């Protein structure tokens, strides 16, 4: 990916004098800042283009929904009835898509998870850990985005990043494990930001822009499903086939009610 | 008669200064400027960082 | 401590010109990045998704949401967004734009057009701008516009 | 205008935040249970505006006179359930209408 | 007897959120019917009923 | 009306005099038919009987 800023000189000169800005740090930190918002969106948006439907198969009680995990339906939370005994059988739900995940991988079970605000901000309002029917302001987490989109460690195990542009609100849960092959999903970067620079003589303006390269692969089990590979030799990059809706360390639940 | 009026409570008359009495004004004074903060960055702790 | 005061609001466009027209804020906080606005984007136009257009396997379309930005889907089943009406009325006022989007925001729940990205062929990028007798391929560019606002103090 | 779009649980008046609606307090059947529904009613709408304003959780709050004190005679905290007097905060309008910090 | 006083109420910037550009480059910072009725993404009204 | 006030349709408004009206109230430089508004006060009594 690349870019191309070509600022002016009389916009320079005007700029320093009247407000006090630099006119050059300013875009070189534009592109700079833009091109990395890309890729860290690059990465999380193949991440739920290559989870599987979660609440599905064996994560899924005989007849609930088959796919979201509905507040308003009594089979789903536990026939629970008041809010601080609710909030905890969502709890119950991640646990179980956690194992299952270990389950289809047979490395590990799922430590992070990747959900919007609101999800985000429900476990936040409940105690997560063996207690009473509980309830309250949510302070245990930092659902501002502002500030870091980490909302911290649930349960000691599970670490809880926030989507910022989530249409929806669901929660997706995956594993990492100590090994860097051991993820599902691989960033490869190949060269970093390379500035350029340069000025046409028939105007003197100067002109710059960056330049950088990476690639991205999916680990060889993704699809652990199918006990053979495709064609022998097979494209690591995603695409509608090796990804979509296959790759095994990705579990991701549409969440409904709040 | 000596009246220092008020800008028309347009936004170019405004900051112009032009009035509608005797007094014209320099022009609005500086409050500040306020530009838009940068968007966080959810982490890389979740994938592999294999170099190429 | 004057009888009028001035604030200063910068904002960093997409794309050439920072006044022209249409232009979108790049570090919104509402609205997400173009995240192929530096790669494919950069290369190829896509087809803007809108009402009752049949899609087909494998192709990108891009579409605007009112309240999260800009995302780029890529259709795995041939599905045509109108399904149960056009537009007539289904609910009170509701802009097409609410209605469209939140038809697009079902189809995303029911494992259909899945928002992806992904950068530039370097076939493309080693040409970009002119080289090697190609033509009209510019790659993008970046720009910042400053605007103010004004306050008269009343009696 | 609150509670809608993201912030509106499906099925709700999309303005009001009723307590004789079940789906709104999430069944809470006691004064000790429906009112700590508010606080999270609360706690939805501050992350809200951290999205589309982009600088950080509302962090003040301009209430009624009763419904100050309703949020006075709960457990603010995360617990099981309370209710009772209006302890915490200075429902009094006469000495300041500064009703103090909530959580 | 008489008394005085001057001040000026304003609002800032980015308050819409939604729109990612203003109108004219120099636009009227005072509120307004057509610039912030129920626009200004800093505060959320919420109403109770049956308390 | 407070049905409607919850709707949208109406809602609090409270503004200032634009300082050209200021300055021009009831005489100065000619203008007419434009009074201040004025606030006093009352005092009121009341009588107790004593009962035996």
């Amino acid at each position: 990916r690349q870019l191309k800023a070509a600022y002016s000189i009389e916009l320079a000169q005007d700029l320093r004098a009247v407000h006090g800005m630099d006119a050059d740090a300013e875009l070189s930190g534009i592109l700079a800042t833009e091109i990395m918002l890309e890729i860290n969106r690059e990465v999380v948006d193949w991440i739920n283009y290559s989870a599987q439907v979660g609440k599905s198969g064996m994560t899924l009680t005989p007849g609930s929904k088959a796919g979201v995990f509905d507040f308003q339906d009594p089979i789903d939370i536990r026939g629970a009835r008041w809010a601080g005994e609710s909030f905890k059988a969502l709890l119950f739900q991640i646990d179980k898509e956690a194992v299952e995940i270990a389950r289809q991988t047979g490395r590990g079970e799922g430590n992070f998870i990747i959900a919007s605000r609101n999800v985000v901000n429900v476990l936040a309002s409940v105690d997560t850990g063996i207690s009473y029917a509980a309830q309250g302001l949510a302070t245990g987490f930092s659902t501002d985005t502002t500030k870091s989109v980490f909302a911290g460690v649930l349960g000691g195990k599970y670490r809880v990043y926030i989507d910022q542009y989530a249409k929806q609100d669901y929660f997706t849960v995956g594993y990492k494990g100590p090994n860097e092959m051991d993820a599902g999903i691989y960033y490869a970067p190949y060269v970093a930001l390379t500035p350029l620079r340069g000025s046409d003589p028939k105007n003197f303006q100067p002109v710059m822009g960056f330049k950088t390269r990476y690639g991205i692969g999916i680990n060889p089990f993704a699809e652990s499903a199918a006990q053979a590979p495709a064609s022998r030799i097979q494209s690591g990059m995603p695409s509608i086939l090796n990804s979509l809706g296959k790759n095994a360390y990705f579990r991701r639940v549409y969440v409904k009610g709040i | 008669a000596e009246i220092g009026g008020d800008h028309g409570y347009n936004a170019t008359n405004i900051a112009a200064g032009q009035t509608s009495g005797a007094v014209t004004q320099i022009g609005p004074a500086v409050m500040g400027m306020v530009r838009r903060a940068i968007p966080n960055l959810i982490a890389f702790d979740i994938c592999g960082v294999q170099p190429m | 401590n004057s009888p009028t005061g001035q604030v200063f609001a910068l904002r960093a466009v997409y794309g050439k010109d920072p006044v022209a027209a249409g232009a979108k804020e790049a570090f919104h906080p509402m609205y997400g990045p173009d995240a192929m606005f530096s790669g494919q984007g950069a290369a190829k136009k896509f087809p803007a998704l809108a009402a009752s257009t049949q899609t087909t396997v494998g192709d990108i379309y891009t579409h605007f949401f009112q309240e999260t930005g800009t995302v780029y889907l890529q259709a795995s089943v041939q599905v045509t967004i109108d399904a149960g009406d056009e537009d007539e009325d289904e609910d009170e006022d509701a802009t097409d734009a609410a209605k469209l989007d939140a038809e697009i925001k079902k189809q995303m729940e029911a494992g259909a057009l899945v928002e992806i990205a992904e950068g530039m062929a370097t076939s493309i990028a080693e040409l970009q701008e002119g080289f090697n007798g190609s033509t009209d391929n510019p790659w993008n560019e970046m720009g910042f516009r400053i605007d103010k606002q004004v306050i008269e103090a009343k009696s």
